[PDB]
């Protein structure tokens, strides 16, 4: 599962 | 598609630069909030090569 905005 | 006005997820809302996770079956994106997945949870799955499915794809 790709992720984005994980900072 | 990073379109800031495109509607996503169970909630039918934009990404709004929120944490999102991509279902490994439908390939659509879901806000972590709406599927109960925190950034720490989702990054850990991604790091460990563990696939994740949204609630609709699970059923
Ligand atoms: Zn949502
Ligand atoms: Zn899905």
């Amino acid at each position: 599962a790709r992720t984005k905005q994980t900072a | 598609d990073d379109d800031p006005n495109k509607l996503w997820c169970i909630c039918r809302q934009p990404h709004n630069n929120r944490f999102m996770i991509c279902c490994d079956l439908c390939e659509d994106w879901f806000h972590g909030t709406c599927v109960g997945v925190t950034k720490a949870m989702g990054t850990d799955m991604e790091n460990k090569g563990i696939d994740w499915k949204c609630p609709k794809c699970v059923k």
